């Protein structure tokens, strides 16, 4: 997460995501709950 | 529990 002020910490990026629901204030339970299905809509979203 | 990674017991 931390970059920057930093160089970098090992973070495996939906662990990423998963501090990065704060930045809009949720839960965690937004992407673990919907892992795939929100994969997928990332993966659909830059295909097109 | 069904998405969990990581697994950590004896939470008390």
């Amino acid at each position: 997460w931390t970059f920057g002020a930093g160089a970098a910490l090992q973070i495996p990026f939906a662990m990423q995501m998963a501090y990065r629901f704060n930045g809009i204030g949720v839960t965690q339970n937004v992407l673990y709950e919907n892992q795939k299905q929100i994969a997928n809509q990332f993966n659909k979203a830059i295909s097109q | 529990c069904d998405v969990v990674i990581g697994i950590i017991n004896n939470t008390v």
